[PDB]
């Protein structure tokens, strides 16, 4: 819950109440020049499989972003998009897509 | 998985398959007849007459008493043959008899020595040719259809399948803990292409079926996915986001050399070949909402081609070019629609929940596709006209990413 970033239907930009949330894995990163993030981007069901992974790739991609813009070395942020292949929660309605649409950061 | 029809056979043209002639003690090796029914029936074309009806079981084409079927508006009988050899393999014949305008005439007729591990095989040949025959068209019943089976729970939940078209002959050509997509089929049926994430992000992969034998095609940071074998069997289509966005490239499959065939700033992805091997349709978001474009590999800027519903993309093309398959969404749903290539005119062709990734058989009649029933994937089948409908039921796991093999160029 200090590592997930959401997003609304069709949109990828980093929301002010997630600022915080990020500023602290910037502090950690710029801090600890050695590790790397890996940023895992999801979409919700709605669209195709192939075409959803550019969902996850943006909202992953727009994390990145916001981390490099605070001071991050790119070699420490790496993107995965998993697209729709890896839902949180199950279902059709808007309460698992919003569930579903978010961007994972993962020290692996 | 195997077939199961939710609609369309009852339109069908009435047809008369006979159970073959059994040169042994006890029950034939296989259903021979039954087979040859099934699949006249899994066309959609066809309305084969329930055994409690026969009005005759006949053996040959000589037994074929024509009339008996003309008084039930049947026009052709399938009858046969099944035959044992003394070293352990079967002889299977069969005879389509006219039994309309020319009664009692044999309009095709064969015999295929096989082991007892192709007998179904010999079954779906007979088929193909009855079918070929009355119909004018390609039979599509040798082929054979790859799919992703998800389990819940274990240490590999996820399986790429290969099975035949209506199910038999089901094995497990890779089992992974991460996401398989997109599998793809060489066209001489002997390869199938897939991404995975087993790795920890995606690579592209090429699989020989016969032994496993896997060639690593991509693997660069970001998305390596979305592939597509030329007809030809020259390169392999697929899309790349390591520039920052789904970009297409080729791969000529002899020497390993990839080619950038799109630059933008946009996503396009999901490539599938003209039979020219040189023109792809693709999804690209350049427009906006995702649409469907076509581009030559070797120049030009690519052309937008759909104005269906908000929103269209995920195509297959059909093997002679004159149409294409692809998911068609407005306002909150998604259906496969068909649009004739030459005029722009488009069909929607199914009404089931969430539909995606249509494969086309490589005859051009029938659609493989993928939807949501309850909370998982299904697999769906639906014909090109939007008549037939059915389903290719799992007993477990959820299914998905389903795609129709090309023709041909524990088992049974």
């Amino acid at each position: 819950q200090n590592n997930i970033v959401y997003f609304d239907l069709d949109k990828y930009d980093i929301r002010s109440d997630f600022a915080q949330m990020l500023d602290a894995h910037a502090n950690f990163l710029r801090s600890n020049p050695s590790y790397k993030v890996t940023v895992e981007g999801h979409a919700d069901e709605r669209g195709t499989p192939e075409y959803n992974i550019s969902l996850g790739e943006r909202r992953a991609n727009a994390v990145k972003m916001y981390l490099q813009g605070k001071g991050v070395s790119a070699d420490q942020i790496s993107i995965v998009s998993y697209g729709k292949e890896k839902p949180a929660v199950l279902g059709h309605d808007e309460a698992a897509y919003s569930k579903n649409r978010r961007a994972v950061l993962v020290y692996l | 998985v195997r077939i199961v029809i939710d609609s369309g056979v009852d339109s069908g043209r009435p047809i008369g398959v006979v159970p073959f002639q059994w040169a042994g003690p006890g029950a034939a090796p296989e259903d021979i007849g039954g087979i040859v029914a099934a699949d006249l029936r899994n066309s959609g074309k066809f309305n084969p007459l329930d055994r409690a009806r026969l009005p005759q079981q006949p053996g040959s084409a000589q037994e074929v008493q024509p009339a008996a079927w003309s008084a039930l508006g049947i026009d052709a009988v399938v009858v046969g043959q099944v035959t044992p050899n003394p070293d352990g393999s079967y002889n299977v014949a069969y005879q389509l008899v006219d039994t309309g305008g020319a009664p009692g005439t044999v309009l095709a007729q064969n015999s295929y020595k096989v082991n007892k591990q192709w007998l179904r095989y010999a079954g779906h040949t007979a088929s193909d040719e009855v079918f070929e025959k009355l119909t004018g068209i390609k039979g599509a019943f040798r082929t054979r259809i790859a799919y992703v089976v998800q389990t819940n729970g274990g240490q590999f939940p996820y399986e790429l399948r290969v099975s035949d078209y209506d199910g038999y002959n089901q094995f497990v050509v890779h089992r992974s803990p991460q996401p398989l997509m997109s599998p793809a089929w060489s066209p001489d049926g002997s390869k199938l292409a897939y991404v995975t994430f087993e790795s920890g992000r995606s690579a592209l992969v090429i699989q020989t079926l016969a032994n496993g034998a896997v060639r690593q095609v991509a693997s660069f940071p970001r998305h390596n996915g979305a592939p597509a074998f030329s007809p030809d069997g020259s390169k392999l289509a697929f899309a790349l986001s390591k520039t920052g966005s789904l970009n297409l490239y080729v791969m000529d499959l002899a020497s390993g050399q990839i080619r950038q065939v799109t630059d933008g700033r946009s996503n396009n992805t999901e490539p599938t070949w003209f039979p020219d091997s040189q023109n792809l349709a693709f999804t690209s978001d350049q427009a906006g909402r995702p649409q469907v474009y076509k581009v030559n590999i070797n120049g030009g800027a690519p052309q937008r081609i759909t104005w269906e519903g908000s929103q269209n993309q995920d195509a297959d093309v059909s093997s002679d070019g004159k149409f294409m398959v692809m998911v068609s969404s407005n306002g909150g749903q998604q259906h496969i629609a068909k649009q004739d290539l030459a005029t722009g005119g488009v069909q929607v062709l199914s009404s089931t929940f969430l539909d995606e990734t249509p494969s086309l058989a490589p005859n051009g009649t029938m659609v493989i596709y993928s939807s949501s029933q309850g909370m998982g994937s299904v697999l769906n089948l639906v014909s090109t006209d939007g008549r037939f409908k059915a389903r290719l039921p799992a007993t477990d796991g959820q299914v998905k990413f389903p795609a129709w093999s090309p023709y041909l160029h524990h088992h049974h």
